[PDB]
């Protein structure tokens, strides 16, 4: 696609079996999903931005599929108020910013 | 608003 | 230009005689700048990020130049880890997410 910015860039992705709506984001270094129970080993970490830090469980090599473009990478599960797709994964579908 | 990751 | 996400989407902005470095953030609704003085009356406001809420000081219809593309709008300043150009000024220069 060619997505416009008049509204938040919300798209469907699928994780585990979960079909979810994540926000596309060039301002996200990582991908963050809200609490969910994925099977796998993890490491905690702290991610920050406006308002400070929040703790997150970090999962490695997690297959994701962003509007029919699959990817595999790291994913942070934490108490974030929106599902966020960071450049970790945007780089893999070939998302570009164009003006 | 909401404003997003570091 | 087309920008890719291997690196942070960071660009030069002119916000009235000053050159700043800001991130093109489509995951951000508004534009938040690191604490600076901008001419005009300001209203104290409140935005939120992954970390929670922060108090900002709101400046209206302020001209910003983003890699020579002109925009005019709400521009907020407060405690942000970087300077983010939100979807409010991105739409004015017409940026879109391609993939």
């Amino acid at each position: 696609p060619q997505i416009t910015l008049w509204q938040r860039p919300l798209v469907t992705i699928r994780i585990g079996g979960q079909l979810k709506e994540a926000l596309l984001d060039t301002g996200a270094d990582d991908t963050v999903l809200e609490e969910m129970n994925l099977p796998g080993k993890w490491k905690p970490k702290m991610i920050g931005g406006i308002g400070g830090f929040i703790k997150v469980r970090q999962y490695d090599q997690i297959p994701v599929e962003i509007a029919g473009h699959k990817a595999i990478g790291t994913v942070l599960v934490g108490p974030t108020p929106v599902n966020i797709i960071g450049r970790n994964l945007l780089t893999q579908i070939g998302a570009t910013l164009n003006f | 608003s909401l404003n997003x990751i570091x």
